[PDB]
């Protein structure tokens, strides 16, 4: 069939100090030797052959020979010299190897233009360690070099946009009046532009781990599951380690019988036991959480209930009934 | 007018004018009484024969007989008036303030709803209870109909009907010596005669005793002047109110102390030690703390208030009267029901109470020969037998004719004249029938009619024998007419002349021993007169003396078989019973000895009445109240006594101060003259089927069977009421001493009551609304008749109720305190002490609440025996309300502990803890068994 475009890459309007890719995919019949034609931005008449390795490996072309001609261009270290037009052409001429011929060979037009504007530069405030001090903390970031009409900006924490952080704000400020460990996290100031990719940058706020919630105690009948957990907040997120009290000191716990399940996440540490035995399982456990700053701890106590519990009070009731009826009949 | 010439208003205005002013109306306007009948479309002979179709045509003015007098009671109104009690307004005020705080809390509201129950469940029980009791009283008093044969008959003319309050009015048509009593009508006890023309008018509200005449009915209803007159218009309660007020006062003091301690401790902890400056956003937490403390104080007050004590008395009394309506005792005044429990003496009557009144003749002295047994028809000479039969038949009235016992084999019907049935029976006892000769004898020369004079008391018949031989016959008291005799029949039909030698010890040997046997002796008299000429029936001097005695018969009415046991049981219960007969002293002593009242060989006082009058009256003829005080405590039998003397006797007993304990007396009476006698006693018993309405209306208890044993059945119930209240009281006090001393002490240490507010309201609901219904309706046992009467001077809280209360409060306190302090280690469960505000309900503060409620439930059973009994389950199956209440409470307890959750601050419990709670509950009963092993005298 005739050369018809399948996936035509869009024109690139990228910036300096970046890297992007162009993806051309055309069905060939017969499949032609897929190469690329380069032209200046101001003149598309140029048809210079494009081969990987030129310009000190700043552009790489990879082509797959098969049923469908697929070509991928990777451009790195974008500068003002990377602006130009790239074309991928498919030829259906069976005698394509006769290169010494007229340019009347079958060709297609799939040009795409690439332009490069200035890279954005953001200067951000230094890293802050939240202590128990009550002084408010201000995070600052300044868009010192934008070549492009800014649309808006906002703060984000852990990928969540903070409320009421969207104004013009060519330089943007966020203040924490009462900084706590629950505030600490990976903050970002994302800059949304009209026709330019967003710039995010990073200000991490670190704090010692705090244990938010946990089960004060756990009780289960023997031969049954048991689940324990310890949420926490802080940043950067801490390492976890469980432990068990024994003979007055803390000691590491071992899988041993293969009944313990320890599931860890960013917060949260679920410890699960199966088929409890009153012999050794009852006691107290502890969920230590250690971060780069400090370590927080809290304890839980677990008791297992023997299945022969109701038997003793039943004997008590029978004893009471016997000692009552005996006295009543002896009275008469 | 037209078809009704004489309107109802005209006759009403005629009746309004009375006395001499009425004379002109009597003689003029409506002519005479026959003219009044002609205007009434009636006749002087028959009037209206009671034909139903003639109704609404002759008078058409008999609207109604005012059967429903007022009946101004409506259910909402009874609810409203019951709602006005002080305790109920206290609970309502508490609900209002609790809900008002809860709305301004920034669950919670639940408080109000819960306490609202303790209102509704009180106001609906008492109101409908009172309405039902009123309906019962209407249902039993309206059945009192004394007929004068219908409930209401108008336009008729009737003869005298003495012994009955006159329901109608109108001047008497014709008659003489008409005498009516207007004692309570106009305040004048003096009897006033009814003149033929001066004052012939008769009015309702008057009790007729004796007289003669005939009257016409001119009354309809309230339109009568008597209705117009009226249309113009408890020592236990005092002590219970005193106790209720004192308990409420103590509860108020305790609530004040608790709230003060709590707020003081909280503020001192928060500011003196912590030293936190107050901040504008810190007010609401302090608001929440203060609100919580105040709700705690309110509920501690509401628990301690006895809002169920008023209900117990009404429930007990309204159950007791209904059960008494089935025990041959009808009650019309609620005081008597409880008063009769303390009765310490009873004064009764021989006839109608201690005797069946089935009098028969047993012994007979005939033909100078004595027969103790029933005489044979041929044992005596036939001549004397036929002579006496003819004499007694011609002597007897025609009207008296044996109507076979109306039901027969169930209830006898000895016609009219009581003794006459005995004499008629003796006729058939001699194999001679009375009716043959009764019909045989015509109206002879009927001088007979001696009118049964008051002094003579002789039924006399003077007529000619079929052979035209005039003779006079007399039936009277043997001893008053014995000396009025000149001849006596013999065994061979000979009239042996009665001589003073015959009037000697022979007659006394004949009669007196039978009187000591208990037999009243009546003789037979007849004086002969010449056939020609006829005796002068004007010359009545010789006709009433020197007769001939045929025979003397001893006639007697046996004592009822059930009275000796009843009077023995009464003498066991400290109630001494006297006797006021009004008959011969010897006969009364004879019957009393075999009735068990008086035993031989012991010093006792029996008087004939004359010497009683001599001793009671002083020289001037008055009452000194001193000489009597040495007579009554040993007096048992008072014979030949007028009804006026019974009043003086009861006054002397009831007002005496010689004894330390006031004598509460209950005197029976059925005659027309005993009004003051019943009224001045503490409770008056009136006989139902054998009593005049004058006695019945001025009484408090009415006997249906006219039996003495029923009196005992009204002293077994009367005591029981008291016991009922007592046992209820016991239970409630225990709970108080264990609730308050827990909220005060607990909040003194842990800064929170171990039982929160909703739980305390549930405990109050049990102890103050369901305890009353469970313990107030306890049917009586027979043991209540084995203890002495109490009297007015006695504390409510007995000496054994204090022992039970303290003994069980010690156990409940020690167990709950041990639980609250070291129960996190015994059950191996998480502590709950010093919980923060808004904490989730724990599992250490549910065991305490559950053990507390279960301990109360298993102590409610132990509260039923107050005299030291050990078999606490004795008779528990005789009362279904009790078992239903206890099991319902237990089931609701389980459902609210298991499924309660946040509103009730209770968390679900496993099966191991429930059995421990019930184990402690049973331990309660075992401790109750132990505590009864301590004598109260040592303490
Ligand atoms: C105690 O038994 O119960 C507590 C119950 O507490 C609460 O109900 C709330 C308070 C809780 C804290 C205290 C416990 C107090 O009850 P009370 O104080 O209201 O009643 C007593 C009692 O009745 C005596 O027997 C009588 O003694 P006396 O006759 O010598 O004066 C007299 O009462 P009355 O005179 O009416 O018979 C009172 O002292
Ligand atoms: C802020 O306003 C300035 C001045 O018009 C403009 O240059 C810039 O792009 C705006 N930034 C926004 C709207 O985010
Ligand atoms: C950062 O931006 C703020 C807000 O406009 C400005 O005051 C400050 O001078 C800026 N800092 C730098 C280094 O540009
Ligand atoms: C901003 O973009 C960078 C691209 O490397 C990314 O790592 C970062 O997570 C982005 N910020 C947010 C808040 O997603
Ligand atoms: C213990 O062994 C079991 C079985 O493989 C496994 O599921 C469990 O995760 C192990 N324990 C830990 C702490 O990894
Ligand atoms: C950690 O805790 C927060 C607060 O509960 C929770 O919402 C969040 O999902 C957790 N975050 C991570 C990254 O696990
Ligand atoms: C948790 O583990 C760390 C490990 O370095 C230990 O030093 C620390 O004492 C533990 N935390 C607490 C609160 O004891
Ligand atoms: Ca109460």
């Amino acid at each position: 069939q005739n050369a018809g475009f399948v996936k035509s890459p869009m024109s690139e309007t990228k910036l300096t100090g970046d890297a992007f890719e162009l993806y051309c995919d055309v069905v060939g019949s017969p499949t032609p030797e897929i190469q690329w034609w380069y032209a200046e931005v101001n003149r598309a008449e140029s048809f210079r052959q494009l081969w990987d390795g030129a310009r000190k490996r700043r552009v790489t072309v990879n082509t797959a020979y098969g049923s469908n001609g697929v070509s991928v261009l990777r451009i790195t270290r974008l500068t003002l010299e990377d602006s130009g037009t790239y074309e991928c052409r498919a030829s259906n001429d069976p005698k394509r190897n006769d290169l010494r011929q007229n340019p009347s060979i079958t060709w297609i037009r799939a040009q795409a233009t690439i332009s490069v504007l200035q890279k954005p530069r953001i200067v951000t405030s230094e890293e802050v360690i939240i202590r128990e001090s009550l002084l408010p903390v201000t995070l600052q970031c300044n868009l010192t070099s934008s070549s492009h009409t800014l649309m808006y900006s906002y703060w984000t924490r852990n990928g969540v946009e903070l409320t009421a952080t969207r104004k013009n704000a060519s330089n943007m400020e966020y203040r924490i009046n009462k900084p706590r460990a629950e505030d600490s996290g990976e903050y970002h100031c994302v800059y949304h532009f009209v026709s330019a990719p967003k710039a995010n940058a990073t200000i991490e706020v670190k704090a010692a781990p705090d244990i938010t919630g946990h089960k004060r105690s756990e009780n289960k009948n023997e031969g049954q599951d048991a689940m324990m957990y310890c949420k926490s907040v802080g940043y950067p997120h801490p390492e976890w380690i469980w432990r068990k009290k024994e003979n007055g000191v803390f000691e590491e716990i071992s899988n041993s019988s293969g009944r313990f399940f320890i599931t860890n996440k960013e917060n949260y540490t679920e410890l699960s036991i199966v088929n409890l035995q009153i012999t050794e399982d009852p006691g107290e456990y502890e969920c230590n959480a250690t971060n780069s700053i400090g370590s927080a701890s809290v304890s839980t106590v677990l008791r297992v209930r023997s299945h022969l519990a109701p038997l003793w009070p039943f004997l008590g009731i029978l004893a009471e009934i016997i000692i009552l009826v005996v006295i009543i009949v002896v009275y008469e | 007018g037209g078809e009704f010439g004489c309107t109802m208003e005209e006759l009403r205005s005629l009746m309004e004018l009375r006395g001499t002013e009425a004379v002109v109306k009597i003689k003029e306007t409506y002519g005479d009484t026959e003219a009044i009948c002609r205007r009434l479309k009636t006749s002087p002979v028959e009037g209206l024969p009671g034909t139903a179709p003639d109704l609404e045509k002759r008078k058409q003015i008999f609207g109604q007989n005012f059967i429903p007098p007022k009946k101004p009671k409506t259910f909402l109104q009874l609810v409203w008036e019951a709602l006005q009690d002080v305790t109920l307004i206290i609970l309502e005020i508490a609900a209002i303030i609790s809900l008002g705080l809860s709305f301004y809390h920034p669950a919670g509201w639940i408080e109000g709803a819960a306490i609202l129950l303790s209102v509704i469940c009180v106001v609906l029980v008492t109101a409908f209870n009172d309405w039902s009791k009123e309906k019962q009283f209407r249902g039993l008093q309206s059945r009192i109909e004394q007929e004068p044969v219908a409930e209401i008959v108008v336009g008729d003319i009737a003869q005298i009907k003495y012994g009955d309050l006159l329901p109608a009015d109108g001047l008497f048509i014709q008659g003489n010596d008409l005498k009516i009593d207007e004692s309570s009508l106009t305040g004048e006890s003096d009897q006033v005669r009814k003149s033929v023309d001066k004052d012939p008018m008769l009015l309702s509200g008057t009790h007729v005793m004796e007289g003669s005449g005939r009257m016409v009915v001119t009354a309809v209803g309230v339109n009568s002047q008597t209705g117009i007159i009226f249309t113009l218009l408890s020592v236990l309660q005092g002590k219970l109110t005193k106790l209720a007020v004192q308990i409420g006062k103590a509860g108020l003091v305790m609530s004040a102390i608790t709230v003060i301690i709590l707020v003081l401790y909280f503020t001192v902890d928060t500011f003196v030690v912590n030293k936190k400056p107050w901040l504008t956003e810190c007010t609401p937490v302090y608001v929440q703390y203060f609100v919580k403390f105040f709700i705690i104080g309110v509920t501690v007050l509401v628990v301690a208030v006895p809002e169920g004590l008023p209900l117990a008395v009404t429930i007990s009394l309204a159950y007791s009267v209904k059960k008494m309506m089935k025990d041959n005792n009808l009650v019309r005044h609620l005081d008597a029901c409880e008063t009769m429990g303390n009765a310490t003496a009873i004064c009764s009557d021989k006839t109608g109470t201690l005797t069946t009144n089935r009098m028969t003749v047993v012994q007979a002295y005939v033909g100078d020969v004595h027969y103790k047994e029933i005489p044979d028809p041929s044992s005596i000479n036939a001549k004397t037998l036929e002579l006496l039969v003819n004499a007694i038949a011609i002597n007897s009235a025609y009207t008296t004719k044996i109507l076979p016992p109306e039901k027969e084999g169930a209830l006898p019907r000895q016609v009219g004249n009581k003794t006459e049935c005995g004499l008629l029976g003796f006729v058939l006892d001699l194999r001679q029938d009375y009716e043959p000769v009764r019909s045989q004898m015509p109206e002879e020369k009927l001088y007979k009619v001696y009118t049964f004079n008051s002094v003579r008391k002789s039924m006399s018949t003077v007529i000619k024998m079929p052979d035209e031989s005039f003779r006079m016959y007399s039936k009277g008291a043997s001893e008053i007419v014995l000396k009025k005799c000149c001849k006596i029949l013999s065994g061979a039909g000979e009239a042996r002349v009665f001589r003073p030698r015959d009037r000697d010890e022979m007659v006394k040997k004949v009669i007196e021993p039978m009187a000591c046997d208990g037999l009243r002796t009546i003789c037979v008299a007849y004086r002969d007169f010449p056939s020609s000429p006829e005796p002068d029936w004007d010359n009545e001097n010789d006709i009433l003396n020197e007769l001939t005695c045929i025979c003397v018969v001893g006639i007697e009415d046996p004592v009822r078989p059930e009275v000796p046991e009843a009077i023995r049981k009464c003498q066991r219960a400290g109630i001494t019973v006297r006797m006021v007969t009004g008959d011969n002293i010897n006969t009364a002593r004879a019957i009393a000895i075999k009735c068990g009242i008086i035993h031989p060989g012991e010093d006792f006082l029996c008087l004939e009445g004359k010497e009683f009058n001599r001793r009671i009256r002083n020289e001037k003829g008055e009452i000194e109240q001193e000489r009597i005080d040495k007579i009554w405590p040993k007096l048992r039998v008072l014979a030949r006594s007028s009804p006026t003397d019974k009043h003086t006797l009861v006054k002397g007993i009831i007002d005496s101060t010689h004894t330390e304990q006031r004598q509460v007396v209950a005197v029976t009476g059925d005659g027309t003259n005993d009004g003051p006698a019943l009224k001045k006693a503490d409770v008056g018993f009136a006989m139902g089927i054998a009593g005049t309405d004058v006695a019945k209306e001025a009484s408090d208890i009415i006997l249906t069977d006219d039996n003495f044993s029923s009196i005992v059945k009204a002293v077994m119930w009367g005591r029981n009421v008291y016991d009922s209240i007592s046992k209820f009281l016991q239970f409630q006090l225990t709970v108080n001493v264990v609730a308050v001393i827990v909220a005060f002490t607990g909040a003194c240490i842990t800064q929170d009551s171990p039982l929160k507010a909703v739980q305390m309201l549930w405990v109050n609901l049990i102890m103050d609304t369901f305890a009353s219904l469970a313990l107030a309706t306890e049917p009586p046992t027979e043991t209540l008749l084995l203890r002495k009467p109490y009297g007015r001077n006695k504390p409510l809280i007995s000496r054994t109720m204090m022992k039970n209360i303290l003994g069980h409060a010690v156990y409940q306190l020690t167990l709950i305190f041990t639980l609250l302090f070291v129960g996190e280690k015994m059950f191996q469960i998480d502590s709950g002490r010093n919980a923060p505000l808004h904490s989730p309900p724990s599992e250490h503060y549910t065991i305490i609440f559950n053990t507390f409620v279960m301990m109360q439930l298993f102590n409610e059973i132990n509260a039923r025996k107050i005299h030291g009994e050990r078999n606490v389950f004795d008779g528990i199956f005789r009362n279904p309300i009790f078992c239903t209440i206890v099991l319902g409470t237990f089931a609701i307890q389980i459902v609210i502990v298991q499924f309660g959750g946040k509103p009730f601050s209770c968390s679900p419990l496993q099966l191991d803890q429930w059995m421990w709670c019930i184990f402690i509950g049973l331990g309660e009963l075992v401790w109750g068994q132990v505590i009864a092993t301590i004598p109260t005298s040592r303490l």
